[PDB]
């Protein structure tokens, strides 16, 4: 069961590029195509998440590990 | 709480990435892990010990331990 949730700039596995791991229960800023995008790690489902409740942009994706 | 920056230079690919992510992955207080291939950075946030993390990667390859201050 999960500790982190991972975050990628892609959603396919075989293309997607890793970002970042995010313990759960916990907020980390990612910079990913030249701006900084707020997360919250919530739980193991791992929704991608915005601190400032806007969505994310549509190629953020995660993942629980 | 703390910032760490390591040089890890065997991050070549996704596979090498996370194979680097996983060796420190569960050590204690770690809040994040980034790893990116351009500069072969790994940066840790937490309040982990460091010296748990340069053990840890040793085993993978050699890595330079670039900063480590004040998150």
């Amino acid at each position: 069961p999960a500790r982190f949730c991972v975050y990628y700039d892609g959603h396919l596995p075989a293309t997607r590029v890793l970002l970042m791991y995010v313990r759960i229960g916990t907020t980390a800023t990612i910079t990913a195509r030249g701006h900084e995008f707020e997360v919250e790690a919530k739980d193991q489902n791992c929704k991608v998440i915005l601190t400032n409740g806007k969505q994310a942009p549509d190629w953020l994706a995660a993942e629980p590990y | 709480q703390q910032k760490v920056v390591l040089k890890v230079p065997t991050m070549t690919d996704e596979k090498t990435k996370q194979k680097a992510i996983e060796a420190v992955a569960d050590i204690y207080g770690i809040d994040s892990i980034a790893a990116d291939l351009k500069d072969n950075k790994m940066t840790i946030i937490g309040d982990m010990d460091t010296v748990e993390i340069a053990k840890k990667l040793r085993k993978i390859g050699k890595i330079d331990i670039v900063s480590v201050g004040p998150a």
